[PDB]
Parts: C-alpha cells; structure tokens; sequence
C-alpha cells in the first residue's frame, strides 16, 4: 500500500531506502505462474472466467533462490505491492534495504549477467500499464549503473520501441536529475468523489482495484497500529 | 427492504442496486474463491492478503 | 491488574447474581462502543458518494469513541389501523403546517 | 372568481425547501420512538390476560 | 566585509486555518456564483415541530 502509493520519483526512492528486503519477499507459498485457469466472476457471467495467473498479480507466488528471482521478487513487490516466496533468503539480506541490494555492492550479491528481456517475459510487462511500465525501468536503470551496464540498459531500450518512449529521465548517479524529476508513479491514491465496490473481470484488475479501495482505510487507521507494534522493538 | 439494506450493506459494504443483480459484492468474490482453492492444489490462489 | 489490550480487571468478592446482571449489562452497552473510525465508515456508506464527513480532533482520531444504536424503527405500528377517523383531523394539521397566504 | 396567488418564492432556496425537508425528517425520529417503546412495554410487561 | 545577503521577507506556499471552519464555497481567486450551502437542521433525537 505504501510502496504503489508514492508518486514520485523522490518519494520513490526514499521508500526503498527504509524498506528492507524482508517486506519484499512473502513466506506464503502462493502458487505456480503462467497456468491458464478459470476464476469465479458472479458479477458478470455465470460461466467460469479464464486468466492466466503471472508475477504481477498482486499474490505471493513460489520462486527460485537465484539471483533472479530476487530481483523479480523486488520488482514485483514495486509493481504489484505483493512479493513471491523465495525459500531461506537468510538474515543476511533480509536486513539490507531494497535500494541496497539494487545499487550496493555491500550485500555480496552478484547482480551482474543479467538479461532485461527475459526479466521482462518473466514479468509480463505487455501486460502491466505505464506507471508499472516505469517502475520496472527505474529498477533495471539501477541494476545497470551500479554493474556497469549501461550499454546493455540501451540495447534493451532500442529493441522495445514502447518502453523507450516512456523511459525515466534521470541517472542514478546525479542528484539533480532526481530532484527535477516530473514522473507520476501512483498506482493508488486517494480518489475526488469515490470509486464503486465492484469487481473487476482480470486477477490484476480486480487485485489492484482491491487496493485502491482500500488505501482510504489504510491512509486513516495506520499510524496508531503500526505505533504499538514498533514501540518496545529495534529496526532491522 | 429495511432488514435487508443493513444487512447486505454490512455484507457488500455496497447498498442493493437497482437494475443491477445482487451477488454480494467482494465478499462474495473472495469467499468463492477461497472454496475453490481449497478443493485443490491445482486452483490458482487469486485473493489477496489486503 | 492489567488486561492484554490495557484495561484493568477488578478481582473482588461479590455476590454471584449481582455479578451476572452488572457484566451482562456492560457486555450489552460494549457492542454499541465503536471506534471514531468505524463510525466514520458508517457514516459514509450513508451519505451520496461525492460528500464526506469533516474531520475531527487529533486525539479524538487516535483514542475516539463513539456509542451508536444501529436500529432505524418503523412506522408501521401507527400506520397500521383504520385512518377512516383520523385522517380528517391530521389533512386539518398538514394543511397548517405549511405557511398561507 | 376570488382565486388568491400563492408565491412561494422564499420559501425555495434554490431547488431545496428547507422546512419540507426538515418536516419529512422528524418521522425517522418517531420510527425509532415507536420501535423503541413497543419493545420495552413488551418485555417488562410481557402476555397480558384480562 | 558587507553584507550583500542576510535573510529577508519569506514567502508561506500555505495558510493553514487552526480552527474548525463551517462548510463553505469558493471565494478569492475563483468566486462561486452558485448558492452557498444549504444549512439543513436534520437528525433530531428529540422530536420537535412534529
């Protein structure tokens, strides 16, 4: 809810600094991805309705403990607000924070040998809108910078003509270019008037619905909950 | 309808519509889809936590 | 001594009657107490979708408690009879309620 | 012949008439008077035999 | 030396109104030509001019 709140490219960032990596990763075993299905959709038809369960759906899915699932893991968490089960990750990384182990080379991860197009296959980005579209990009701009792959960050734009146009403008290692950043990044926020409860027919239609609907709530109730939690306890 | 409009508004957290069938809402949607996840392994898990 | 949630039970010696009408009663008047919250949810549902309910006080939002009875009644019990009788008495009282020229 | 005219002009701010509407609400107010009453005469009264 | 920069008159993006304000329309830059909020005295507990 926090993380697809943030609108801007600062605000952005400076989430992923105080996040760690534990709020990224689920320990829910989810299920498999890319299975067609047929879900219950009562609104509309009486008939069963096909989809087709991926990454971005907003549900805790089973993933490898290599490092691409790791990063898929975080990406999705950005995109979707919900991360996959990534099986004894360890204390070590769960502690680090998520821009860390994007643009660190403290957290012994070897992020290099990366491929950007099967990321994004993985990922379905044809299917994801444009502020998830960008979001994916600023985590892949950042993975490149700190490795020093820059060139293949290019190479990944030219070949995707659409993603090239709605690329992020800024570069990780200047500050200015943050600051002066005009990207809208909000998948959710507090709507003018209301949006009815109703369900949506796609599994990342209706999940990401579910959240906007609920951000009013969560917005109003968090501060005292989440308060008593942390009193009496040390950050990770 | 008086009963009926509390109890499905606390239900739906929606009041009953005119031209337009009563189901339940999202309620009903997680609900079904639970059901079925249940039965089998192989039903897909939909709901989210939130 | 305290509770889990900070209230505070009183273990005394009373009476095994008086004890079971006062904590029925408390249970009774306790699901009508509902956080400010909550009743701001209520209120919502109720009113059309582009209004919504001023804010209130700080502290009223953090530690607020409102209590509310959810029962709306009916009309019916004084609607229900035979109004051959009556109805020319109240047509004499709507006619006045209204301001005439 | 002698057929008066009735303005009604300020009594409309807008298209909203204050005292109809205030009017029309009090009867909520008596809805739950009436319920209320029924029910407390019932149970400290209960079946009544004559 | 001189001093050619010390501070000066500092321009507030906000007013922000510590107190509670009954509802009102838009006044100032944009001016609301439409009726002012109706006041209605609804949901009276004690039934009054009924």
């Amino acid at each position: 809810m926090d993380v697809l709140s943030k609108g801007s490219l600062k605000e952005l960032l400076a989430h992923l600094e105080k996040t760690p990596l534990e709020e990224a990763i689920s320990y829910r075993i989810g299920t498999v991805p890319y299975q067609n299905v047929l879900i219950s959709r009562n609104e509309y038809y009486n008939q069963l309705y096909p989809d087709t369960t991926s990454l971005i759906d907003g549900v805790s899915r089973e993933g490898q403990r290599n490092v691409n699932g790791l990063i898929m893991s975080i990406i999705s968490y950005v995109v979707s607000g919900s991360g996959h089960y990534i099986p004894n990750i360890g204390f070590m990384l769960l502690r680090r924070s998520i821009l860390d182990i994007l643009t660190k080379h403290d957290t012994g991860l070897v992020t290099n040998n990366l491929n950007y197009g099967i990321i994004a296959r993985n990922l379905t980005v044809s299917k994801m809108n444009c502020e998830q579209r960008k979001r994916m990009l600023i985590c892949f701009k950042l993975l490149a910078y700190k490795d020093g792959n820059q060139n293949d960050y290019e190479i990944y734009l030219n070949q995707n003509i659409p993603l090239k146009q709605i690329a992020p403008n800024f570069i990780p290692g200047d500050m200015r270019t943050v600051i002066h950043n005009q990207d809208q990044l909000a998948i959710v926020g507090i709507p003018a008037y209301r949006l009815t409860q109703s369900t949506e027919l796609s599994i990342r239609d209706d999940n990401a619905k579910s959240y906007k609907l609920g951000y009013v709530d969560w917005y109003n109730s968090n501060s005292f909950l989440r308060e008593r939690s942390e009193f009496n306890l040390i950050r990770l | 309808d008086v009963p009926f409009v509390q109890a499905y508004s606390k239900f739906a957290d929606d009041n009953p519509r005119h031209l337009r069938v009563k189901t339940g809402g999202k309620m009903a949607n997680a609900l079904t889809n639970v059901i079925r996840s249940y039965y089998s392994i192989n039903a897909p898990a939909i709901v989210p936590q939130v | 001594y305290p509770d889990a949630d900070g209230n505070d039970v009183s273990i005394i010696f009373s009476g095994a009657m008086s004890h079971a009408i006062f904590t029925y009663a408390q249970s009774q008047w306790n699901k009508n107490i509902i956080k400010l919250d909550d009743y701001i949810r209520e209120i919502t549902l109720t009113v059309p979708k582009q209004y919504r309910p001023r804010r209130f006080k700080e502290i009223e939002h953090t530690h607020g408690y409102v209590y509310r009875e959810l029962n709306q009644g009916s009309l019916l019990p004084l609607v229900d009879a035979n109004l051959k009788e009556s109805s020319s008495y109240y047509f004499k009282k709507l006619m006045s309620s209204i301001s005439n020229v | 012949f002698a057929l008066a005219q009735i303005n009604a002009d300020d009594e409309f701010i807008g298209a909203i008439d204050k005292e109809s509407a205030e009017y029309l609400d009090e009867y909520a107010t008596l809805a739950r008077d009436i319920s209320n009453s029924l029910t407390l005469v019932k149970a400290a009264f209960g079946p009544l035999e004559r | 030396g001189e001093i050619i920069y010390d501070g000066g008159l500092s321009s507030k993006l906000a007013d922000v109104v510590d107190k509670t304000t009954e509802p009102h329309n838009a006044d100032g830059a944009v001016k609301d030509g439409r009726i002012a909020p109706v006041k209605l005295d609804l949901e009276k507990q004690k039934l009054d001019k009924l």
